[PDB]
RNA sequence: GGAUGCGAUCAUACCAGCACUAACGCACCGGAUCCCAUCAGAACUCCGAAGUUAAGCGUGCUUGGGCGAGAGUAGUACUAGGAUGGGUGACCCCCUGGGAAGUCCUCGUGUUGCAUCCC
RNA sequence: CCCGUCUUGAAACACGGACCAAGGAGUCUGACAUGUGUGCGAGUCAACGGGCGAGUAAACCCGUAAGGCGUAAGGAAGCUGAUUGGUGGGAUCCCCCUGAGGGGUGCACCGCCGACCGACCUUGAUCUUCUGUGAAGGGUUCGAGUGUGAGCAUACCUGUCG
RNA sequence: UAUUCUCAAACUUUAAAUAGGUAGGACGGUGCGGCUGCUUUGUUGAGCCGCACCACGGAAUCAAGAGCUCCAAGUGGGCCAUUUUUGGUAAGCAGAACUGGCGAUGCGGGAUGAACCGGAAGCCGGGUUACGGUGCCAAACUGCGCGCUAACCUAGAUCCC
RNA sequence: UAUGACUCUCUUAAGGUAGCCAAAUGCCUCGUCAUCUAAUUAGUGACGCGCAUGAAUGGAUUAACGAGAUUCCCACUGUCC
RNA sequence: AGCUCAACGAGAACAGAAAUCUCGUGUGGAACAGAAGGGUAAAAGCUCGUUUGAUUCUGAUUUCCAGUACGAAUACGAACCGUGAAAGCGUGGCCUAACGAUCCUUUAGACCUUCGGAAUUCGAAGCUAGAGGUGUCAGAAAAGUUACCACAGGGAUAACUGGCUUGUGGCAGCCAAGCGUUCAUAGCGACGUUGCUUUUUGAUCCUUCGAUGUCGGCUCUUCCUAUCAUUGUGAAGCAGAAUUCACCAAGUGUUGGAUUGUUCACCCACCAAUAGGGAACGUGAGCUGGGUUUAGACCGUCGUGAGACAGGUUAGUUUUACC
């Protein structure tokens, strides 16, 4: 070592050369994954091809609780107060959560 | 450190004058010091504090603090490729006003004379002074004339005194 | 033989032309080498030594910074050799005649809307082909991350360079020569 | 030191000549050099040829 | 195998290379190192001023 | 050496700020604690297989110990501590010099 | 022309032996109640003015010692640079430059600032 | 005097070399750093992914409060968080006169000294939920800070390191 | 007591040569006014700041120019020489000071040679030299002159040698 | 005279007994004496404060044996002249 | 604050060289912790009085030096103090040496910070300053042996020859106090002093460690002279005989054996004589292999031991030429 460099830390001193992955199969994926969305497309035909409706739910901490994204499903109390039941409602396109508390 | 301690081989650049030791001299104590001053550095081996290192006695440097007790000086010390300009404090007993420039004012005093007459006369002169040149032709009066000879070698004068 | 160094040959290195590839950028520099020829003029000369110079040293000058600088003075043309870049801390922007290599669109946008005009280079030389009633203005050079690491090592003293650290904490470059508490300060 | 005062002289060559004036500085610098150089009183007809 | 212990050999030389090199004085030197007292007063007296 | 039992000496405390009389003693090293954090991790490396784990020093060179002082002052009941220079025999409040 | 008080320089001012000094001073000098101090009123401290210039201080002299300056030692010793210089060597001459110190001899023995006082 | 090599010193009584052909040794990758070229710029980066498309591993397009770096630092931490400068040199330009002149202009950079933020110390009117606030006033202390941003991406050589 | 022979790296009154430091203006001077919480018995000083005036560049010579910054290679076995110099009987030994040289460098001379003398170098023509030479080897006189030597020991024959 | 049968002591428990030796074990050393030879640093016998011998870390001896190490004599011979 | 030390001179009963006391001289010739060098005289020395500046806070500088750290030291600033009438002095020792990082432990300080769901209290973890130590002292935690041995290298480094040198060894010279019945020099040469040689041994480390076969003997040739014998001479304390000194002189010769591996040495014998030496301490692809110097084994001494020994002993592969 010599010069005023940053103190080195490279992490390689175990068979780094067999665990490397490479990602020449990137546009391959991404065919495969367009061809796997269009068969199931034709296969749902005609339920809508972005899925079951999802909830609004908010960010966990204090980063991100400002923040509006998708929840897994809905809530067995949202269900009731909208009066579907909850037997039907994943039958009808809408995602359902046993486990979500409304506070 | 290092194999020399602090004032290794000062024996004679430390001690005082012959017949010359004792109490001190109020003229030491009676100096004015301000900054821009030139100072020589005299080390004063009876007094032990604020002794400045044996490398800056017998330099020449100029103040640039004045402390109740010492005043700082700024010595040049040629280190390998660079000269360092390294400030010191040094108490005044170990310190005496430097005549290294008592005449400069004075010639500039007298420059500044003769160009005003200069000017006034209406002429240009250089003051500058000029290193001494070869001197002009002359006469000197014949005098009587006292012949020298290379002296006859004499074995017996070898020695100072003689044989 | 002679008693010369490097047989009486100079020893310095010096920008002769653009290192770019900028066929504009050539151009302009055959406009001010023939200016600098034909009428020795010591701007044309300042700024075709400029033209040559690396990124660098060709540092882009912030529109709160011209404004200031041309306070007073908005009747001259303010001349940069390098790019002018928009800033949100500037609230009033006068009318000002403006030459640089570059203008970064916002503050394109905010010369024209406050009145004043972006010029090239060309078009300075048809209006101030000796640098007449102009201000020239350089933008700040040594204001960049690596000249903090430039200078004394961290680690001597009165040294207040940047070290070179991976991570900013209390884990990295903080214990000893740092801390009167951990061997020495400094 | 030679070299130096050669170099001040403006003496880089043999067999380079140049005039001085005869000062004591002058003289004193030459003093050091003296053993590589040989100097005299130019004549008219040197200083004209 | 015993070597050479120390010598200055060539090291003139190798200082004068690139020196002796005095560094610029400006006309204004740095105040570290003065006497505190003074010169918080001529701070005082430039804050006055 | 021989220092005295009592000192007058400064003391920084806030109620005091001031030189103050002070009882002399001598420091003493308390006693080791399990509960500390690098005793623990010296245990816990210690554990299992691997012998010992850190360097036991051996080349013992030193002949004495740097003396401390407890100061401990009469207004404030505060401790201060001062190191002494090397010495090979040492007490506190020995007969005076004849 | 001096003295005294405070000094500068710190022997041309010191050391030794002799001789001298008007006036004011400086001193020596008389005591121990007080302040003060010791074995010792010797010293130090306090209070004085009987007596003396004997001493101190000051000045002068010594074919005196020392000290300071000069001459000389001596262009000697030493020394920077040069030589395809001499010499077996040891050492040394020469060329361009710098340049000491004992002995011996001669001279001299303080100069001064501020303030008060006497003449 | 025989090349190459190590060496203070090689033609060496120093080592390799009987001869010819072909092969034969500073590379690739990751993290940084200076320099230079290019784009944009208080921003910059669509290639994790998505929409497509040379019937297509390319090219093109897409950033919702995504994320990285930058845009604020000082403290171990609780926590607090930049009042916006002066001056000596100095490039360029503008006037008067043609002196190494005078006046105005004073970017970059350098020297010096203030001010502001924070760690520490010190200080304390008024309010206040009684432990907070902060009129005034500071400091030979400390910082990889502030005082009208300079970064982000990308290419290559060189250097350290795995 | 007055003389006297001879001495010192770890003695010295005295005391060189060489070498070491500082200064010789535009970052100056003079005259006014101002600031202070420092300083003084005292706007007494100490620094600093404004205005006015002066300042022929303030010794010589040279100046193939001066300053500043970034990244990085190789090197970290040296050796030789005049003078100074330590240990050692001495050493082509071992170790230090200044400078130069070889190493990294050919070229002419010393027959021959890393260091000596001369001198440093693009490829050529002409002219002239340095050191060293001019009986042959081998370019240049058996050139013009004065003395000494006679070697029956291999007479003698050029810094380092 | 010398030594010490005898008595007392120190380290550390004792203080080399019976034996054996210039030994395959001795530096000085080619030790001293006798013998073997014309001549012997070799061999043998003897002596012994033995650098540093010694008792199943076995001491001393020993018939018979040995492709074991050594010295001498007879016979024998091209080992040699 | 006061005083002046060592030493010397002159005096006082025991008392003297040396006890205590008086006067005079006394430039430090004493003392100042220690090594040495500086430094100090109404003091830095001795005596006495009062004391704890050997105190707290951080910065700056010097020495070392990379202008890093540590140690040590210096000058200011901000406090609290000691002493003195006061100026002033004091931030350990008159100055130049006397000492120590990370991690961890432990002590002192705050109505200090944190234990991350919220509180209280123990406990733990933080901040600032010391202490426990690294003497290989910029700071691992560390016993031998190898002849049973191994690897990478080194002629940067020993064990031969060769090279420099010649102390030591060997071989000569000069002077002349003396010896030689008298007489310095027929023959010698004390006290001193100048040389030569590389057949001694040392000193050094230049060449050789991808190797120049390491003792001695045998055989064979050549070379040197500092000449043992032989040829020719001069000198004598040369009557003869014998002997000794010296000069030309290297043509010729210089032997057979006992002991020892021996070089060396010592004896026996002959002889004219049984001189001294070189040639990579001549000569191993010429021999030999007794000794040194691998592996087996015994003894003595040493070591707890593995093993060691400049001590002894016995057995232990000598390769290749046709260039
Ligand atoms: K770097
Ligand atoms: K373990
Ligand atoms: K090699
Ligand atoms: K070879
Ligand atoms: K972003
Ligand atoms: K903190
Ligand atoms: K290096
Ligand atoms: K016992
Ligand atoms: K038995
Ligand atoms: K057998
Ligand atoms: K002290
Ligand atoms: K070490
Ligand atoms: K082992
Ligand atoms: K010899
Ligand atoms: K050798
Ligand atoms: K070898
Ligand atoms: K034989
Ligand atoms: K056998
Ligand atoms: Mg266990
Ligand atoms: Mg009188
Ligand atoms: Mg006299
Ligand atoms: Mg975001
Ligand atoms: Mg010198
Ligand atoms: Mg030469
Ligand atoms: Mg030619
Ligand atoms: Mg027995
Ligand atoms: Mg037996
Ligand atoms: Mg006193
Ligand atoms: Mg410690
Ligand atoms: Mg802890
Ligand atoms: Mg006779
Ligand atoms: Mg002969
Ligand atoms: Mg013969
Ligand atoms: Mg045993
Ligand atoms: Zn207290």
């Amino acid at each position: 070592m010599k010069h005023n460099n940053v103190i080195p830390n490279g992490h390689f001193k175990k068979h780094w050369q067999n665990y490397v992955r490479t990602w020449f199969n990137q546009p391959a994926r991404k065919t495969r994954r367009r061809a796997a969305r269009q068969q199931k497309a034709v296969k749902i035909f005609p339920r809508p091809t972005a899925g079951s409706l999802r909830p609004i739910v908010h960010g966990q901490t204090l980063k991100y609780n400002m923040k509006v994204r998708a929840g897994r499903g809905f809530s067995l109390e949202e269900l009731k107060a909208a009066g579907i039941p909850k037997k039907l409602a994943p039958t009808i396109g809408i995602a359902v959560d046993h486990r979500r508390r409304n506070r | 450190p290092a194999g020399h301690g602090l004032r290794s081989r000062t024996r004679d650049s430390f001690s005082r004058a012959f017949r010359k030791k004792g109490t001190i001299p109020l003229s030491t104590y009676l100096r004015i010091f301000k900054i821009g001053d030139y100072v020589d550095i005299k080390v004063n081996g009876a007094i032990h504090k604020g002794m400045p290192h044996k490398f800056y006695h017998g330099r020449t440097g100029r103040v640039w603090n004045v402390t109740k007790r010492a005043v700082g000086v700024e010595v040049n010390k040629q280190v390998r490729n660079k000269i360092l300009r390294k400030r010191i404090h040094v108490r005044i007993e170990h310190v005496q006003l430097s005549r290294c420039t008592e005449e400069v004012k004075e010639r500039m005093k007298k420059n500044d004379q003769l160009k005003a007459e200069a000017k006034a006369r209406g002429e240009v002169i250089s003051t500058k002074r000029q290193p001494v040149g070869p001197k002009p032709g002359f006469m000197v009066e014949g005098a009587t004339l006292e012949t020298v000879t290379p002296i006859p070698y004499d074995v017996v004068n070898d020695l100072k005194g003689g044989y | 033989g002679i008693d010369l160094k490097a047989g009486g040959k100079s020893k310095k290195t010096k920008r002769t032309a653009p290192k770019s590839d900028d066929v504009y950028l050539k151009l302009l520099v055959k406009l001010y080498r023939f200016l600098v020829r034909r009428t020795g003029s010591k701007f044309n000369a300042v700024i075709l030594k400029r033209l040559f110079m690396s990124k660098i040293n060709k540092p882009p000058l912030s529109l709160s910074r011209l404004i200031s600088y041309a306070k007073g003075k908005e009747d001259k043309v303010v001349v940069i050799v390098g790019t002018i870049t928009d800033d949100v801390r500037a609230y009033e922007v006068p009318a000002l005649k403006v030459c640089a290599l570059r203008f970064t669109k916002t503050a394109r946008a905010r010369i024209e809307k406050a009145g004043g005009e972006c010029l090239t280079f060309d078009q300075l030389a048809l209006r101030a082909p000796l640098g007449q009633n102009t201000l020239l203005l350089r933008g700040p050079k040594n204001a960049r991350e690596a000249v903090k690491h430039f200078g004394p090592a961290p680690g001597v003293p009165h040294s207040h360079t940047k070290p070179f650290v991976r991570s900013k904490g209390r884990k990295f470059e903080r214990a000893r020569g740092r801390r009167n508490s951990r061997g020495y300060k400094a | 030191q030679t070299k130096k005062i050669l170099q001040l002289l403006r003496l880089r060559q043999i067999f380079n000549g140049v005039f001085l004036k005869v000062n004591k500085a002058t003289v004193n610098m030459l003093h050091r050099v003296e053993p590589y150089v040989t100097y005299g009183y130019p004549n008219l007809k040197s200083i004209r040829e | 195998a015993k070597s050479k212990n120390h010598t200055a050999h060539n090291q003139s030389y190798k200082a004068h290379r690139n020196g002796i090199k005095k560094p610029r004085k400006h006309r204004h030197s740095s105040t570290k190192g003065m006497d505190p007292k003074f010169l918080r007063n001529q701070r005082y007296a430039r804050k006055h001023n | 050496v021989n220092v005295p039992k009592t000192k007058k000496t400064y003391c920084k405390s806030k109620e005091c700020k001031k030189h103050t009389l002070h009882k002399v003693t001598q420091y003493k090293k308390g006693k080791d604690s399990l509960a500390a954090q690098g005793k623990r991790r010296y245990d816990r490396k210690q554990s299992g297989y691997g012998g010992q784990t850190k360097p036991v020093f051996h080349k013992k060179a030193k002949t004495t110990k740097k003396i401390v002082l407890r100061l401990q002052c009469q207004g404030c009941k505060h401790v201060s501590q001062h190191p002494i220079k090397r010495c090979k025999h040492f007490e506190i409040g020995g007969d005076k010099k004849g």
